[PDB]
């Protein structure tokens, strides 16, 4: 478990290592934005 | 005290938040990068400041 | 069992070395644009 | 073997055969399996089980046991099939 | 190789070199011992280890289907290595006039595999369980020899299923795969009875061990030994073959502890 | 097998082929090497033959 | 059916005496079975030892008798051989060998109560499954 | 736009990143940025793993992959691996997590406002793809780092606090390595082993003091090759035998990591001294030996002599004997008979196992071990229920090492493909066919026919 | 091995038959283009 | 005798395949 | 039956098919506590086991036998560190730690000898190793 | 009743959701170099 001072933040932390996924996604949707250039 | 850690961290979390989705927009958008760079890179400094002081206070506990 | 054994080693290292010698030959070049 | 009459003295009757039975069958009497069965099956060639009480080695308390389950146990002609599968029959669960 | 050459390897030098199913023997340095058995102290073997180094088996002379003449032959093994036997142990008592060797464990058994020329392939269970030895004196030494003879069990086990289904402890009792030769009334499957009543019948043989170096500092002798056996029967299907090998043994006779539960 | 030796060399006989063909391998391939035009360029690939 | 209370009633001693599992308590027991021992007592077996099970018919044929939730209780606390003449507690998990078995040192008094509670409460949910093993997967 | 369309470029969206080639900075910004990625998901999984942890069980049973390495270097864990404090975990992940800001603003900055080629107005760091000097440079530069990271875990083995050691005399624990193996004969002596049973190549380091002397000599090698490359150019053999393009370089970076990721899945695997199975579980054939000591254990204590119980073939049900001779446990677990384990070594003589220790010196704790890791065996469905695919749904849980075994051999056969791709495309652009077969000067119609 | 005996006409005459016919439909095939030249 | 025919026919077929590679009708552009 | 609605709860924890919650520390507090009467009996089992064993290694030594007597260090030894760990921490002394690292130590050192096989080296540091368990042995006390 | 676990994971979730679209579309309307 965390650090009793750092335990409030868990729910952050348990989303955190799924960032890079959604950086992939992300790419996509500027491509939407433009259009797919 | 634990308490005032949760504070520091959660004011890091948001500072984050700010940098995260301003940062690029400040980037990007045009006539930002150098007319409005006061407050990026000052806001980089706050927070490795705060990274720092929230160092600190955590070796306390 | 020796004798197989060098033998197969003698068919293995001859073959390879072509192989190796013979990509190494400027084997980039062997396409039907050059010049 | 496609005959061997003493198989309902193998575990699934209410006598088991000493000589050629599996460890496993003495779970089915209490107080019997960890250590009665492994004296039971060290010298597991019995003539009968009176023979087994005077040469099992076994303990007063052990004796007492075997007092309780008499009528549940026999020791018929020891079968070579049977007897090297005495404590390990592949018949897990 | 010697005892004391075994504990200098670790097992990283003996692992997949064949030196750990050989035999292990006496050195002549230490030799001309004497191990005597002293009265009020019971002995026993330890580390009885046999390596058989030619394998025989009687064939017969002919393919002819009456043939009664059978001579030895040599045989090369399929199996690799796991021919030796060790560990073998046992209390050495006074069960009749002289002093006898009584086989109670170890390894002693190994399902080993030849193949004769022509092509024809005998496994045997190389055994020595169940022995019954006799010293030849009331002290080992070089020229003393140990020989009786022991029960061999069947190759196959009753838990062993033939490729349908069938075997001595368990599987079917019928050829499954027949069905219309078990529909008829009269016979049935009778004609098919050898092949599907498995039997465990445990075989005879005997053995002869001569030791040649005997020490008296460690209790160990060392010498050579030739045995007599019966082959794989396939569970009283096939009908066994002689089996004659030939070898060298390493043992060592200590002092019983007590603790041995023999 | 099992045993560790460095390519399967258990035997000292087995480097003599091992070491000697690529070497006249070597040899052939350095009358085709030395004939060629060895300065550098600035391609993906050299077209010089 | 619902988890009725005739489902819920366990034999709580050796004299006869019952005591119904709560919903809670047959939940907790079945997180910390399947968490804590269904490694090897997955299905009411023994991997490492098949020859005793957790069927009702073993229990009750040990020596104790484990067929009632005390008993199973002291057992998770004081483990033996199946005859009750050794123990096994240097080769079973238990509350007073935890430091060896690092998965007994949370339980509590009432986590061993759900557990019995529910090795007790398998055998009436299914004829057989429980410490049957293949044949009725 | 421009750059950044097919009109311009010739490139769709979908391959938008092949219009990063001849972009350097923006190219660099692409590379950190994605440095940056890396690292984020370190420290934070990292986190996860932590805030996830309970004190009770070990870590193979709870899903934790990164933890492990942390523990086998050193960090927050005491004798026979036991994980006694995860705070180096907590700050090893903060770090990376914090230095992931900082990678991700350099990707950010130079990918979007940074010069889109460095090669005029920092001619230093810019490059040509066909400028085999400083390509060269570049290369030793980042062998030399490499050097140095190899030689930053031989300063944690050695100086600073050391590394666990799961042979170490007693049980397992963190000491130091104070004298590795630096002999050539032993250190290359494991590259040239072969990969085959018995063998295991690189795979097969049963020691800490082999494994931080190679890594010297990996250090050693590295800086060396760094400073080689900094100071040379490539010889005529190699400089027309290679497409110099930077394509071709992405090919044999994906072939060579290739090889790496099927390496260390076979590393995770089988090794159980730099993945000491105390953190990552149980190998396939760990699980399997220790069913059969369970078993023996058991069969003995009941009055069975397993030396000379017969199986049903007529092998040993317990104890047999290996090919090569040694005394090996019996069953299906014979083809595992190469395992050498912490906990099965104490019973290993010259020849085997050895009978009298077999017999009468089998402890508790390896009666522990070996039920731990036969109820713990690495099978397991993609859903993580434990046990073969014919069990039941009480159980949940997938050894690390399958998970991390199976997703290495992934993605090493992924960048094989990879490797396949980008080399053929090298050669076709180099050769300058890429794009499609020219109607005007089509090369088979000039060819002769065949037959 | 207790194998079937009209199964090795079976095997082979339908072996033979259709691959007579091929032939025989390739030979008159060649046949006829070389008596048109 | 069954393995004669196996073989025969395991031989017809690697034949067939030898002449189809090796005598094949050359191809060539129509005019 | 006819009409009866089926249960439903919306993420939460109560329900029997519910995934949420711990599974352990829920119901009260552990009955186990460190260094209880069966677990220090077997620590100081194996503690007091560990000279005979390093008689044993040091037998081993002199026999020149090195497989086994590297096994010997790690034959009924594996707990030896855990055990230590634990009563030292019972007597709760820097002496008792110094030692305790001493001989850890100096039975590196012994495997390191063991593997090189070093006669006069193995004889001298099984002899160290044991007297520095004996030194430890008499420090924490009880073995 | 709501897991407030689940709860405060679902709102963490959701913010990392709208944090990056929420970058393009102001850059969208901003008018910066897309
Ligand atoms: C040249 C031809 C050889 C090609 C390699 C095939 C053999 C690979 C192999 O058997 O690999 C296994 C070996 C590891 O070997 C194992 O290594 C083990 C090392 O463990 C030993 O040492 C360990 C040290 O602790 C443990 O103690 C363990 O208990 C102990 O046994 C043992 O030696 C095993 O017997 C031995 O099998 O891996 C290796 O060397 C590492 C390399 C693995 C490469 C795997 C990639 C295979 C190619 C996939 C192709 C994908 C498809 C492409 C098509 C397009
Ligand atoms: C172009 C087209 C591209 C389209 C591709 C789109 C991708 C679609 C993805 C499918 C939808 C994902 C389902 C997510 C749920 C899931 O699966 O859920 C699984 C978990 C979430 O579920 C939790 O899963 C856990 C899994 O158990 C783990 O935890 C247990 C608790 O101790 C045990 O430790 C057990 O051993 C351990 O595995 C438990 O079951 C929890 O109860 C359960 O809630 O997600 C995880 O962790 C997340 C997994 C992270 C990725 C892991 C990397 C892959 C693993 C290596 C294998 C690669 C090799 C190929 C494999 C084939
Ligand atoms: C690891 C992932 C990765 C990375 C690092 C990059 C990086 C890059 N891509 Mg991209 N790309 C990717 C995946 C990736 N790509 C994928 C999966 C696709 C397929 C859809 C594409 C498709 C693609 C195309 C089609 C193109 C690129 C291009 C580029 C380059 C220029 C970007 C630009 O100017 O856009 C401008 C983008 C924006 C203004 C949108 C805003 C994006 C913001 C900055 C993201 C926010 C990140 C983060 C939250 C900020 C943290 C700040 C920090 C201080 C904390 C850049 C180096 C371009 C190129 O080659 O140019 C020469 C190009 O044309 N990429
Ligand atoms: C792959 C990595 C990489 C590379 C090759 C480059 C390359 C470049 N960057 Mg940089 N950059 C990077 C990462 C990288 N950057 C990252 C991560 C960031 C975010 C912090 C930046 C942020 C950044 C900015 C904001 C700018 C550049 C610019 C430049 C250019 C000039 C560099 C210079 O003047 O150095 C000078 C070097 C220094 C000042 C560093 C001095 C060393 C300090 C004291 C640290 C010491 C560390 C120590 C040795 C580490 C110990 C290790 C131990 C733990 C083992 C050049 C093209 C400039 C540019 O392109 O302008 C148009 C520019 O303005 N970069
Ligand atoms: C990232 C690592 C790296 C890379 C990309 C390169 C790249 C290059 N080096 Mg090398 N080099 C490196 C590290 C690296 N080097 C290091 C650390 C050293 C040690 C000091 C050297 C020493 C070196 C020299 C001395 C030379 C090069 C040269 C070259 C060029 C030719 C490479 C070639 O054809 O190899 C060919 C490779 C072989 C023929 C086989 C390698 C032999 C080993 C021992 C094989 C052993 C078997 C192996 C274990 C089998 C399984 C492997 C498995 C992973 C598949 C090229 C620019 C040449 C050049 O032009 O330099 C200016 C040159 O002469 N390099
Ligand atoms: C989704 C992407 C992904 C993810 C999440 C992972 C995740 C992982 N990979 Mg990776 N991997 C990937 C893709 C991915 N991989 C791909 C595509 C490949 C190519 C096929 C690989 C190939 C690969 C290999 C070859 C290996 C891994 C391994 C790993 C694991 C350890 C990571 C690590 O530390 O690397 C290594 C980290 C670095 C190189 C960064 C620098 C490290 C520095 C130098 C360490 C300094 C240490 C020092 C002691 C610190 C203190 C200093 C001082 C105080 C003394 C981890 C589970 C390892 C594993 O466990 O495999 C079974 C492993 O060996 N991966
Ligand atoms: C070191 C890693 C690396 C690097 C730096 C590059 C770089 C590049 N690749 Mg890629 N590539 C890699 C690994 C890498 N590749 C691997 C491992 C493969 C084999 C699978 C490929 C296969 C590949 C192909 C087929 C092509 C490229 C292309 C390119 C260029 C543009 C890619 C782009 O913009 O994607 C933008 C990103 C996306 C559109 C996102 C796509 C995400 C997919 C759909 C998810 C994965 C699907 C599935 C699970 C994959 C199964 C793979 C199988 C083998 C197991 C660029 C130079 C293209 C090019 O133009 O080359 C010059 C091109 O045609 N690559
Ligand atoms: C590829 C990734 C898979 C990993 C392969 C492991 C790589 C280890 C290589 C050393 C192999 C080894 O030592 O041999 C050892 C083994 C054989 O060695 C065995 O060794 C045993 C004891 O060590 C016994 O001696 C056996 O008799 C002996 O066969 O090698 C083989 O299996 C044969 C090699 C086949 C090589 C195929 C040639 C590949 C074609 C191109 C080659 C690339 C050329 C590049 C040129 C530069
Ligand atoms: C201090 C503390 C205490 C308790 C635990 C806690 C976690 C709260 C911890 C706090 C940690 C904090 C606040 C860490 C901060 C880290 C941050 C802000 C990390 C950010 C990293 C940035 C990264 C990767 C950026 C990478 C961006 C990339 C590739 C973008 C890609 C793209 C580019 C470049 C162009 C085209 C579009 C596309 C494809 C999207
Ligand atoms: C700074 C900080 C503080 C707390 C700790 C923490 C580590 C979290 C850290 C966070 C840092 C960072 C950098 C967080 C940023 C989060 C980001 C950028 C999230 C991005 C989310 C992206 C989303 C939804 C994208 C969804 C897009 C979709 C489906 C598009 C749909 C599609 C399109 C457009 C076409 C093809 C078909 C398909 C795929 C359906
Ligand atoms: C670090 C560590 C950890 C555990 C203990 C251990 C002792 C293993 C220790 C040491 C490890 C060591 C020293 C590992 C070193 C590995 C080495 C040197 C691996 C060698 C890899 C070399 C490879 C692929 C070479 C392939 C090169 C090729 C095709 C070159 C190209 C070409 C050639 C040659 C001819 C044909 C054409 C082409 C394709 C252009």
């Amino acid at each position: 478990k965390l650090p009793e001072a750092y335990a409030v933040f868990k729910p952050i932390i348990d989303v955190a290592p799924v960032i890079p996924v959604f950086f992939l996604l992300l790419a996509f949707v500027w491509q939407a934005a433009v259009g797919f250039r | 005290m634990v308490g005032l850690l949760q504070i520091l961290v959660s004011i890091l979390i948001l500072l984050s938040f700010a940098l995260v989705v301003g940062v690029p927009v400040i980037l990007v958008s045009p006539g930002e990068w150098e007319k409005s760079k006061g407050l990026v890179y000052s806001a980089a400094g706050l927070w490795f400041g705060l990274v720092i002081v929230i160092a600190a206070f955590n070796s306390f506990v | 069992m020796f004798t197989l054994k060098i033998v197969v080693y003698t068919t293995v290292t001859f073959f390879v070395s072509l192989f190796t010698f013979g990509f190494l030959s400027n084997d980039a070049s062997r396409n039907p644009n050059r010049k | 073997n496609v005959e061997y009459p003493n198989v309902p003295y193998l575990g699934g009757s209410d006598i088991i055969d000493v000589n050629n039975a599996n460890v496993r069958v003495y779970t089915r009497l209490p107080g019997m399996y960890p250590a009665i069965a492994k004296k039971i099956i060290k010298r597991a060639p019995y003539k009968d089980i009176n023979e087994m009480l005077e040469k099992g080695d076994f303990t007063a308390a052990e004796k007492d046991i075997l007092d309780k389950y008499l009528p549940n146990l026999t020791a018929l002609e020891p079968a070579p099939e049977y007897v090297i599968d005495n404590i390990n029959n592949g018949l897990y669960r | 190789i010697t005892t004391e050459d075994i504990r200098g390897l670790t097992y990283s030098q003996v692992k997949g070199t064949g030196l750990a199913n050989r035999c292990p023997e006496v050195s002549e340095q230490n030799a001309g011992g004497t191990i005597k058995f002293a009265d009020d102290k019971k002995y026993k073997v330890t580390e009885l280890c046999l390596e058989p180094k030619s394998f025989q088996i009687e064939e017969e002379v002919t393919k002819r289907r009456g043939e009664t003449k059978k001579e030895f032959v040599d045989t090369k093994l399929m199996t690799r290595a796991t021919y030796s036997l060790t560990g073998i142990e046992g209390p050495i008592v006074f069960k009749d006039g002289g002093l006898t060797f009584l086989e109670k464990g170890g390894i002693d058994y190994a399902a080993t595999t030849v193949q004769l020329p022509g092509g024809e392939r005998v496994p045997f269970l190389f055994t020595i369980k169940e022995l019954e030895g006799k010293f030849s004196s009331s002290q080992v030494s070089a020229g003393t020899e140990l020989g009786g003879n022991f029960k061999t069990p069947s190759y196959r086990t009753g838990l062993f299923l033939d490729p349908k289904g069938r075997g001595g402890t368990t599987g079917y009792d019928m050829a499954v795969a027949l069905p219309g030769l078990e529909a008829d009334g009269g016979e049935g499957q009778d004609e098919l009875f050898a092949e599907t009543n498995k039997v465990f019948q445990v075989t005879d043989g005997s053995i002869e061990m001569a030791f040649n170096r005997v020490d008296g500092t460690n209790g160990e002798f060392s010498g050579v030994f030739v045995s007599e056996q019966l082959s794989d029967t396939d569970m009283g299907s096939k009908a066994p073959k002689k089996v004659l090998l030939k070898g060298i043994v390493f043992g060592k006779i200590e002092e019983q502890t007590g603790d041995e539960d023999y | 097998e099992g045993t560790g030796e460095a390519l399967g060399i258990d035997d000292t006989r087995l480097i003599v082929p091992v070491i000697l063909i690529p070497v006249i391998t070597f040899i052939l391939y350095a009358g085709f090497a030395s004939e060629q035009d060895n300065e550098d360029f600035f391609d993906t690939y050299d077209q010089r033959r | 059916t619902d988890l009725d209370e005739n489902t819920r009633t366990v034999p709580l001693d050796s004299s006869g005496t019952t005591v119904i599992l709560t919903p809670e308590q047959v939940k907790r027991g079945k997180r910390l079975f399947n968490s804590s021992c269904g490694n090897c007592h997955v299905g009411g077996i023994t991997k490492t030892n098949p020859n005793l099970g957790l069927e009702p018919d073993a229990l009750s044929l040990a020596t104790p008798a484990r067929d009632n939730i005390d008993a199973l209780v002291d057992y998770m606390k004081n483990p033996t051989t199946y005859d009750g003449l050794e123990s096994i507690a240097e080769l079973h998990p238990s509350v007073k060998s935890a430091d060896i078995f690092p998965k007994m040192r949370s339980l509590s008094d009432e986590d061993l109560f759900a557990i019995g509670g529910h090795i007790l409460l398998q055998p009436k949910l299914s004829s057989e499954k429980w410490g049957g093993g293949k044949i009725y997967y | 736009v421009a750059g950044r369309d097919i009109e311009s470029t010739g490139f769709a969206w979908w391959s938008g990143n092949s219009r990063l080639i001849n972009v350097s900075g923006k190219l660099l910004g692409a590379h950190v940025a994605h440095a940056g990625l890396m690292v984020f998901w370190c420290g934070a999984m990292t986190l996860f793993e932590v805030a996830h942890y309970i004190p009770e069980k070990p870590l193979y049973e709870q899903g934790l992959i990164l933890l492990p390495h942390l523990a086998v270097l050193g960090w927050g864990v005491g004798p026979g691996g036991e994980i006694i404090d995860i705070y180096p975990y907590f700050v090893v992940g903060v770090l990376h997590l914090i230095s992931s800001a900082v990678l991700g603003f350099g990707g950010v900055y130079h990918s979007l406002i940074g010069p889109d080629t460095l090669e005029e107005s920092f001619p230093a760091f810019g490059y040509d793809w066909r400028d085999k000097n400083k390509i060269t440079t570049i290369l030793g530069i980042h062998l030399i780092v490499l050097g140095i990271g190899a030689f930053l875990l031989v300063i944690k083995a050695m100086y600073v606090g050391g590394i666990y050691d799961t042979w170490a005399p007693g049980g397992g624990d963190v000491r130091i390595i104070d004298s590795p193996t630096l002999n050539p004969g032993v250190i290359f002596g494991y590259v040239l082993k072969s990969p085959w049973g018995g063998d295991g190549w690189i795979v097969s380091v049963n020691n800490m003091e082999d494994l931080v002397g190679g890594h010297i000599w990996i250090g050693i090698i590295c800086i060396v090759g760094g400073f080689w490359h900094i100071f040379t150019k490539p010889f005529a053999w190699a400089r027309r035998a290679y497409v110099w393009s930077g394509e071709a370089y992405l090919s044999y970076s994906l072939v060579a990591v290739s090889l790496m990721g099927f390496i260390a899945s076979q590393y995770s695997w089988y090794n159980n001294t730099a993945y000491p199975s105390e953190f990552y579980g149980p190998t396939g054939p760990e699980a399997s030996q220790s069913q059969a000591f369970t078993f023996l254990v058991r069969d003995q204590r009941l009055g069975a002599n397993v030396s000379s119980a017969q199986g049903p073939t007529g092998l040993g049900k317990y104890l047999m004997r290996s090919p090569s001779g040694e005394i090996i446990l019996g069953g299906e677990t014979q083809r595992f008979w190469d395992l050498r384990a912490p906990w099965i070594e104490p019973l290993r003589g010259p020849n085997g196992l050895d009978l009298n220790k077999i017999k009468n010196d089998i402890q508790p704790w390896q009666e522990r071990r070996a039920a731990e890791y036969m109820t713990h065996a690495p099978l397991g469905s993609l859903n993580s229920v434990g046990g073969v695919a014919t069990e039941i749904n009480s159980v949940n849980y997938v050894s690390p090492r399958s998970w991390l075994t199976c997703a290495h051999f992934f993605l090493g056969f992924a960048f094989y493909i990879g490797h396949l791709w980008h080399a053929g495309r090298a050669r076709a652009a180099a050769a300058g066919f890429e794009k499609g077969i020219n109607r005007e000067n089509e090369p088979t119609l000039s060819l002769r026919p065949i037959d | 091995m207790n194998v079937s005996v009209a199964a090795y006409l079976a095997v082979l005459l339908g072996t033979f038959v259709p691959v007579v016919f091929l032939v025989t439909l390739y030979i008159q095939s060649e046949s006829r283009k070389a008596g048109s030249s | 005798m069954e393995t004669l025919v196996y073989v025969f026919l395991l031989a017809g077929t690697l034949g067939v395949i030898f002449f189809a590679v090796f005598f094949r009708d050359p191809p060539r552009i129509a005019k | 039956a006819s009409g009866d609605f089926p249960k439903q709860s919306y993420f939460g924890a109560a329900p029997i098919s519910a995934p949420f919650g711990d599974t352990y520390g829920t119901a009260g507090a552990p009955i186990w506590e460190k260094l209880g009467e069966t677990e220090k009996g077997i620590f100081t089992r194996i503690a007091q086991t560990t000279k005979d064993q390093l008689e044993q290694a040091s037998e081993l030594i002199s026999l020149g036998s090195w497989e086994a007597s590297r096994q010997r260090l790690r034959m009924t030894m594996y707990e030896t560190r855990k055990s230590m760990v634990r009563l030292t921490d019972v007597d709760g002394s820097k002496d008792a730690k110094d030692l305790f690292a001493t001989f850890k130590k100096k039975l590196e050192a012994l495997d390191r000898a063991l593997v090189a096989k070093d006669k006069a080296l193995s004889i001298k540091l099984i002899g160290d190793v044991r007297a520095s368990y004996n030194k430890w042995a008499a420090t924490v006390g009880g073995v | 009743m709501f897991n407030p676990t689940t709860l405060f994971q679902l709102i963490a979730l959701f913010l990392v959701i709208t944090s990056g679209p929420a970058i393009i579309v102001l850059i969208a309307f901003r008018r910066g170099n897309l």
